[PDB]
RNA sequence: UUGGCACCUCGAUGUCGGCUCAUCGCAUCCUGGGGCUGUAGUCGGUCCCAAGGGUUGGGCUGUUCGCCCAUUAAAGCGGUACGCGAGCUGGGUUCAGAACGUCGUGAGACAGUUCGGUCCCUAUCCGUCGUGGGCGUAGGAAAUUUGAGAGGAGCUGUCCUUAGUACGAGAGGACCGGGAUGGACAUACCUCUGGUGUACCAGUUGUCGUGCCAACGGCAUAGCUGGGUAGCUAUGUGUGGACGGGAUAAGUGCUGAAAGCAUCUAAGCAUGAAGCCCCCCUCAAGAUGAGAUUUCCCAACUUCGGUUAUAAGAUCCCUCAAAGAUGAUGAGGUUAAUAGGUUCGAGGUGGAAGCAUGGUGACAUGUGGAGCUGACGAAUACUAAUCGAUCGAAGACUUAAU
């Protein structure tokens, strides 16, 4: 359950490190995003050298979270900490690689390089 | 008990082929992915941090550290998903709910075996 | 908030048109015959169901 | 398009055929007995009145609704019946295919016929704008004295009275609510159950009533 | 369960009293929802007391009040031993419903339905 | 809007902005339907019909505005004492303090600035939201009901296919039709995920007790801490706004004259919107126009007008909860499972006490998934729902038909 204001690891070597969430998309008032789910940020914080500076607003997929999700087989996965991945407009990420477990819906949601980079897919 | 037509509808529902274990206990669990018209067997290792419900409800949680993160899956006892579960290992714990795991790490958050 | 209008004799008694108290439920003691509370010991004679308390 | 009368038991859950959870209440809907038949020309319309759950016999002395009293003795006896604890109308079945006097069985519906079900919601008592009606608290600090009120009733000289329908506190739920396009499960006529996918108005033991549903 | 007017603590307390001075008298006058509450409290304990063994003595120590029964014979005994005594022995072939309670009617201070609760 | 006027109010009509709650208008922001286009397509421009629903979070500033970030189908314009302070706030503004610039000889002053600065009221009436009693509805009752009316609801994205098709040099790229899945909103509900869970279980500190040990109790926020049943719950689980019908708007036409032609119009016949009336959901016969169906009760005495206690039935009183401020509603009242107790369970906790064993010991292991356990399921008259009392019909007249 991300929303505005909202801290998360980036999972990916894109240059970002933490991002704060800016907006949920995907319809107006629509109040929180979770896994599968795009949102934008700003980068707090960035590791020196990285394509992604501080400061960049860009967009994200969000990857891990604490709520988790729920399945229609009335399983649950849920992480310890919430993370997103850096994307480009066609769902493909900036960097080049992904730390880090990834849940399923990603698939679902067509992120299908990011699950592929994914070292596990939950 | 429960109610009995409850009892009496859900009866064939439940599984009779579970092994026994306890929160603490290390479980693999064989999990049935059936994504497209392909299916395999993933296999998910980790600690039972927590069995709640009765009957047809009943549900347990597996956690596991991958790649550094915590992993925590919750399954109905029940759910034909699950091919087999393995206990692996008995954990010796002293409650039935094993959150305090959830904060430690390392061999901070090792458990005894029995 | 106060009372724009007095309030005429009429309108009060209208309203204590409900105001009352009721008959106790009472019936007569199987024992002694005298009045008592249903579902209370008798206090004239100190009977309930036909037994002393 | 059939109706039948059963008690709520209580929600669980069944595993679908690919292994998906489906909540499901359970209903107990036996002794449901044709009681009457109203026709257009008697009546004005068409219904079969159904009686659901026995009672107990008039006797003399009766203190509790448990027991049936003369003239409900007299409207049963004339079907042929036990004195029954409920009694509903249902408009939408087709007059012709029942008989007064028949039993209505859990077997005339069957698993993945959609359905509507109407019950009594649970009682609230008493509530606030907050809980009966949704609305926004105040804040609940910077010297806030609104937390919980319902907030302005009306405007000004114009028009110098709250308009009807201003939402206020008061007596909350038992109403008459339906959901529509709920699906039958599964039917098990040993125990005259019906599993109705999701959840439906009312408490435990409430009265509800399935029906095929309207919508269509 | 009811609450008596009373935090959890006083209740608790109350509750504690009520069932001693029960134990003793065998019948006492109190008003009519301390007594529904109380019923339970001294049946439970009576249980105990039926049940004779040595956990069941210390639970009921946990309820009971330290109190001096002075007998007829200058015999004394605490209220824990008379109930795992006379009591128990008493109630041996009842199964539950040691107590009744007999209405009385309102008192006149603040019309309270005073009642009596008695042991049998 | 800025004003003009000075007609109500100076024995007081609280004043900006925000919050809460809305409500109305349409001169329409989006969505729906159209005409024209310098409309190829995709987009647009402009005008007409249309008020059903919808019409976002943030940065700055007291702000309203406004600019900006990021969205959205869209981020409408106005009225309601620039709606709403006996609903809230009190940042600005408009008291007393102090200060700066400035003006003034000065006391002081400034739609200049700055820091600080008391927001009262138990609702009588109408009004509004709930919830009872009386009488009426030509006998007295129990149920089931029709629906005159009234209220609710009414929003929309994206993707897939048609089809990389029509159109287009190309770039790009459809109408119409058929599917899938969302946002927001509404409603019910606790199986699931969680929250709470002060009479559930367990660990633990200090101190005072139960004579001591052991085991327990009190107080320290429930001493604190880890869990947690029912209930109540959202962030959780289901469901909804579907499919249609009738009449229309702006329009679009057919046939057609006045007016040999022409002409959607005069007569006549079609078609045509998220809008109107329905369809869907809820309330509803105090609908005094008081409706309908099924079932129950039905005699004596009379000054022969009428009365009577009784009948069917319903209450008082009592045990209660799915109901609840209280009434009311519902489950029960011995020919009884209504509650308590008792017995067995579910779920929860997590291994009681005692004893034994191994350790110098703190402790550990066994006995033994032990012991305990509020609300949830079942059984059982052991306790209490005793004995009683009260209310409650005999059916008006006229006409017509039989
Ligand atoms: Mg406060
Ligand atoms: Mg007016
Ligand atoms: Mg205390
Ligand atoms: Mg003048
Ligand atoms: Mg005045
Ligand atoms: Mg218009
Ligand atoms: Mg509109
Ligand atoms: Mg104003
Ligand atoms: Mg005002
Ligand atoms: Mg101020
Ligand atoms: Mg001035
Ligand atoms: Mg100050
Ligand atoms: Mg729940
Ligand atoms: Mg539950
Ligand atoms: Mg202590
Ligand atoms: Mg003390
Ligand atoms: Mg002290
Ligand atoms: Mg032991
Ligand atoms: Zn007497």
């Amino acid at each position: 359950m991300i929303q505005q204001e909202t801290r998360l690891k980036v999972a990916d070597n894109s240059g970002a490190r933490e991002v704060l969430t800016i907006k949920v998309l995907g319809g107006s008032g629509r109040k929180t995003a979770n896994i599968g789910d795009v949102i934008v940020c700003t980068v707090k914080n960035a590791t020196p050298g990285g394509v992604v500076k501080k400061g960049d607003v860009v967009k994200a997929v969000i990857v891990r979270t604490k709520s988790g999700v729920r399945r229609n087989d009335g399983s649950y996965i849920k992480f310890d900490e919430n993370a997103c991945v850096i994307i480009r407009d066609d769902k493909g990420p900036r960097g080049t690689r992904i730390f880090g477990p990834v849940a399923r819906e990603l698939r679902e949601g067509n992120f299908m390089k990011i699950v592929s980079l994914a070292p596990e897919v939950l | 008990t429960n109610h009995k037509l409850i009892e009496a509808v859900t009866k064939s529902q439940l599984r009779t082929d579970l092994p026994s274990f306890r929160p603490g206990d290390t479980l693999r669990v064989h999990v049935r992915i059936i994504e497209g018209t392909r299916e395999r067997i993933q296999v998910f290792e980790g600690v039972v941090i927590k069995r709640r419900g009765g009957g047809v409800s009943e549900t347990f949680t597996v956690r596991k550290i991958s790649s550094g993160v915590g992993v925590e899956r919750t399954f109905p006892l029940h759910t034909p998903k699950i091919e087999k579960i393995e206990v692996k290992r008995r954990g010796k714990v002293r409650r039935a709910k094993l959150y305090y795991l959830r904060s430690l790490r390392g061999k901070a958050a090792r458990i005894q075996e029995i | 908030a106060v009372p724009k209008r007095r309030t005429s004799k009429t309108r009060k008694n209208k309203r204590r048109t409900h105001f009352k108290i009721s008959v106790p439920g009472m019936t007569e003691c199987p024992n002694c015959g005298e009045y008592k509370l249903s579902h209370r010991v008798c206090k004239n004679c100190g009977s309930y169901n036909g037994e002393e308390v | 398009t059939k109706g039948i009368l059963g008690r709520k038991i209580g929600m669980t859950q069944v595993f679908g055929e690919n292994g998906e959870l489906i909540p499901v209440t359970v209903v107990e809907a036996k002794e449901n007995v044709v009681l009457q038949k109203k026709t257009v020309e008697v009546d004005g319309y068409n219904a079969i009145q159904v009686g659901f759950e026995d009672k107990k016999a008039y006797k003399k002395d009766a203190k509790s609704n448990k027991y049936a009293n003369k003239p409900a003795e007299g409207h049963a006896k004339k079907a042929d019946a036990a004195p029954k604890r409920f009694i509903r109308e249902f408009r939408n079945v087709d007059v012709d295919a029942y008989e007064v006097g028949q039993e209505v069985s859990v077997d005339t519906f069957v698993a993945g016929d959609v359905i509507d079900v109407t019950g009594v919601s649970k009682g609230k008592g008493f509530q606030g704008a907050i809980k009966r009606h949704g609305q926004s608290r105040g804040p609940m600090s910077h010297g806030s004295h609104f937390h919980r009120a319902p907030g302005s009733v009306g405007m000004a000289s114009d028009a110098s009275r709250v308009f009807k329908g201003q939402k206020m506190p008061g007596r909350m739920g038992g109403n008459t609510v339906t959901v529509q396009n709920l699906e039958v499960v599964q039917v098990d006529t040993e125990n005259k159950v019906i599993l109705v996918k999701g959840n439906v108005p009312g408490p435990k033991k409430g009265l509800v009533e399935i029906r095929t549903s309207i919508k269509k | 369960y009811r609450k008596l007017g009373r935090t959890s603590d006083q209740r608790k307390a109350m509750l504690r009293d009520l069932a001693t001075s029960l134990i003793i008298s065998e019948r006492i006058e109190t008003t009519e929802a301390r007594a529904k509450e109380v019923r339970s409290v001294v049946e439970k304990l009576i249980t105990l007391g039926k049940k004779g063994d040595l956990a069941s003595r210390r639970n009921a120590a946990k309820t009971l009040r330290n109190v001096e029964i002075l007998n007829e014979d200058e015999t004394t005994q605490t209220a824990l031993q008379k109930l795992f005594g006379e009591i128990a022995e008493r109630y041996t072939e009842r199964q539950g419903g040691y107590t009744r309670i007999l209405k009385q009617g309102p008192r006149r201070g603040d019309g309270a339905e005073s009642v009596i609760i008695e042991l049998v």
